[PDB]
């Protein structure tokens, strides 16, 4: 249903973090 | 008799104590009070009243009526100070003998906001804009309008309302400051400058005086009662 | 005839109380209660006939 | 965690800065208190505070030092070590009063074949001992505040003797934590150990601690960071091994009072 | 006693 | 006046007393508390924190950083002790200056269980099994693994979990022990041995250190407050 | 009813101003 | 205004009590009650962000 | 990172929005947007360069 | 008296 | 007590 | 108190 | 007072 001319996603506000979730670390070997 | 055991402090005389004692004139017929005007309940009431600052304690002017007068003139703009003052309400020579300063010398500690009011005593034809500054401690004490400007200030415009008040807000690390010169509890710098300049027409005086007053704000308090150094009895 | 009042507690180790009893007939013998009232400075700081509003011109 | 998550792997983000670590030994929150802003009930200066937020509450990396077989230890003071760090240092010198908490992240990696253990200690009011035996409490402001480069422990008290023109500096003996108490007991202070076989970093979250709600940051240091080799560096068989230690620190919930002209301290 | 002993 | 009779103890000053006394600064405005982090309510809270044991008080190592390091090596199995220690938490030189030992020297009596935690500071490639023992008093103090084995012990396997804790359970005839060397209230023997041996690959260091810590368990207490011998003021 | 030992008034938060109310200007001649 | 509390009885000869009365207005004059509270050592013994379970691996 | 499993290390990846001296030393680079990458099992690390622009679009 | 004499 | 103590 | 004080 | 004064 998303059309070529729909606006792109909004940036959401985000604050400080101190946790075990590690978005920044990855492994490109996987092919992703 | 009831068994009792004397504790330490027994038979001593603490001058700050608060006990009962026998009356030497029993059944004396006391003269009643009348409603005299001007009753005071707290010494801080007196600190909230404006009293005139002896700003000019220079050698020829001190201990004379001149010490109360800060002379200004219609001279060209300068960024140099009209006056400089340390915020040491009990110890600085200029504030120490004001009513606020005097009450503060019966106490060891002070806290709260103060306010300086200046009165222009030039002619109605004289105009001018001045800047009154307060710099919290810790940097170079202001010597030029440029520095002074960066802190707490008021730009006073001379006109019908003869006077202007600058509030020195309580800004301290400690909860109370000492009533003596002391670096740890230093309070900062008060200074006054010409914003533009004093301007007069012809046939008008080119020099004139301003007067200054200090009083305490409603958030001001003092503690630890002590003897003053402002009176003594050598022999 | 005992009189019980509360102390304004400074440094802590409910409200704490202390007890007083007057032993003498003459009130002059009594200790000072220190239970005193404050008043507002108006009569000295603002003794003017016309009430002043601080945000408005003192002189108009 | 069956879906992956672990104690050893963390990501910290403050402002425009992110730290990752794959070999942590958890995190420490000093005295179990997270940094916070000054509450109205505890407030003292009446003026509207300056709160720099992301501009100052971000990770500043200080100069990397080097650990060797002869290292006796290193120390730093806060806020002093951050006095020249971007917009934090500026807000610091423009105001009479200031308060801050900190996330301290100590970084030291090596290899499965190295060994050694660093004790990382956060000491409240870390008053250190001077170099003089003829006068006390005499270390100079310049000598007491090394800034970012910090100072170091020595294994030997060696008294300054030039009485005519004294060194006027600290002389912190390592086994006495530079303050006359035994190092073995410094563990009563908030700490972590970087033991090379276990972890490569230490993370400490430090609250603002003081006997006042807010104070002069230029006159007074709230926290001392002391790093001492509990077990000496050792590798394979090299007589002279070396590995780097990097300190990254972030001010947290920092606020300032009493704005004026900038303080220009004589630091030399 | 009641009366209560006055209290403040 | 009310008839009274002075009992013994009258006018004396017991330094441990607990009476009221007149205040010298009446109506003083006390500065309120703020919520400072790290408040302590009982000295035993501090005894429950781990602090590092100066195991090696040998002549060249004492009063230096080396005293905290127990050196091990990949040498062949032996039943000889790595270290021997008397359970005299306040009096034994190795425990007397730990935070636990220090607090114990302000009290005459102690009771409860203690725990020793050892940290292996060798490389990840180093492996090994050690045995940590506690022998309640009354027999020959262990000098060989064979003897040590027969009492309370833990076989520590070195691996990812860097450290190992051995609990020394409260085992005493008396309800409290004295904070001084004393046979009647002797506590026994702590000792450490190699179970197998430390093994390393090539290119790896063959010697390494372990560190030890002591802290009190939640069932630990102290009594009869006293002055310490760990500080003095000769003149 | 205010007693000598009651706490003093709280400071209230206040923001920017641009108006005709002139607290700072006064005239001490009045005696106030 | 009397305050009654119980003694934790050591060597015995119902609960036994003792009585206290404060004579002074200033709480600084008061004796020490010794009725103190204990806290748990956590903030010093376990200041770690992630709660620890003693039967599980400290490091996982 | 394509080194061996036995290799370890920490690197810093930075992004500095335009307008000042282009970073030449870690000290400068540190002050802008960055990520401290720790080498380990997760082989790779991602740094996001956030859209920070005066204009709504940049030229190619 | 009842009140209040407090007891603990 | 009532009686509770007489008062005047 | 009543009892609680005995009176005579 | 009643209680609270214990009596024996
Ligand atoms: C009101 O006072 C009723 C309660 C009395 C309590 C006991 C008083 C203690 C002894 C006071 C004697 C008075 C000495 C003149
Ligand atoms: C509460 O206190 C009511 C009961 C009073 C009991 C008698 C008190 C004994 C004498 C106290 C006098 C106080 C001295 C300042």
């Amino acid at each position: 249903a998303a059309t070529s001319r729909d606006a792109l996603p909004n940036t959401e506000a985000s604050g400080p973090t101190h946790s075990k979730e590690i978005p920044a670390l990855t492994a490109v070997e996987t092919g992703a | 008799g009831l068994p009792v055991m004397n504790t330490p402090g027994s038979n001593q005389y603490l001058t700050a104590d608060n006990f009962q004692s026998p009356c030497a004139l029993p059944e004396f017929d006391v003269t009643p009070p009348i409603d005299i005007p001007g009753e005071v309940k707290n010494m801080m009431e007196l600190a909230e009243i404006d009293t005139m600052i002896p700003f000019d304690l220079s050698a020829t002017k001190k201990n004379t009526m001149e010490m109360y007068r800060v002379r200004l003139s219609d001279k060209p703009h300068t960024d140099d100070p009209i006056l400089c003052l340390s915020l040491s309400p009990a110890s600085d020579p200029r504030l120490s003998h004001t009513m606020l300063g005097e009450i503060l010398n019966y106490y060891t500690h002070w806290a709260g906001s103060l306010k300086f009011t200046f009165l222009f005593c030039g002619s109605m034809m004289a105009t001018g804009k001045l800047l009154v500054s307060y710099a919290p401690p810790g940097a170079d004490p202001p010597k030029k309008r440029k520095e002074a400007m960066l802190g707490t200030h008021v730009i006073w415009d001379i006109g019908l309302q003869s006077s202007c008040t600058m509030v020195v807000p309580w800004i301290s690390n400690t909860t109370y400051r000492q009533t003596i010169d002391d670096s740890f509890t230093e309070g900062g710098y008060i200074s006054v400058f010409y914003q533009t300049r004093i301007v007069v027409p012809l046939s008008t005086p080119r020099e004139m005086d301003i007067l200054g007053f200090v009083s305490a704000c409603n958030d001001f308090s003092v503690r630890l009662l002590r003897d003053t150094t402002h009176i003594e009895q050598k022999a | 005839g005992a009189q019980v009042s509360s102390q304004k507690v400074g440094a802590h180790e409910s409200t704490i109380n202390y007890t007083t009893i007057n032993y003498y007939r003459d009130s002059a013998s009594n200790a000072a209660s220190k239970q005193d009232f404050s008043q507002d400075p108006s009569k000295f700081t603002e003794p003017i006939k016309d009430v002043l509003i601080k945000t408005a011109p003192m002189l108009n | 965690e069956a879906c992956g998550y672990s104690d050893r792997v963390l990501q910290l983000t403050l402002g425009n800065s992110t730290i990752t670590t794959q070999e942590a030994a958890n995190s420490v929150v000093a005295y179990g208190r997270w940094p916070e802003y000054l509450r109205d009930s505890e407030a003292n200066p009446v003026d509207q505070p300056t709160e720099p937020d992301v501009a100052a509450c971000r990770f500043y990396t200080l100069d990397t030092v080097s650990w060797t077989k002869e290292s006796r230890g290193w120390w730093w003071k806060l806020p002093d070590a951050l006095r020249d760090m971007g917009l934090f240092g500026q807000n610091m010198y423009y105001h009479y009063l200031g308060r801050s908490g900190y996330t301290v992240h100590v970084q030291c990696n090596a290899s499965k074949f190295h060994q050694g253990a660093l004790g990382v200690f956060a000491v409240p009011e870390m008053c250190l001992a001077g170099d003089s035996n003829t006068t006390t409490m005499h270390t100079s402001y310049q000598n007491a505040n090394p800034g970012e480069k910090g100072g170091t422990f020595t294994g030997t008290f060696t008294p300054d003797n030039n009485q005519t023109s004294p060194a006027r500096r600290f002389c912190p003996v390592d086994y006495l934590l530079g303050n006359g108490t035994l190092l073995g007991n410094a563990f009563v202070f908030p700490h972590q150990i970087i033991n090379l076989r276990t972890n490569n970093c230490a993370t400490l979250v430090l609250p603002y601690v003081n006997s006042l709600s807010i104070d002069s940051m230029v006159k007074h240091n709230n926290w001392g960071i002391a790093i001492l080799p509990l077990a000496p560096l050792n590798f394979a068989s090299e007589s002279s091994p070396e590995i780097p230690i990097t300190l990254t620190i972030a001010p947290m919930c920092c606020e300032f009072n009493g704005l004026r002209n900038i303080t220009l301290p004589r630091l030399q | 006693a009641a009366a209560a002993s006055s209290s403040t």
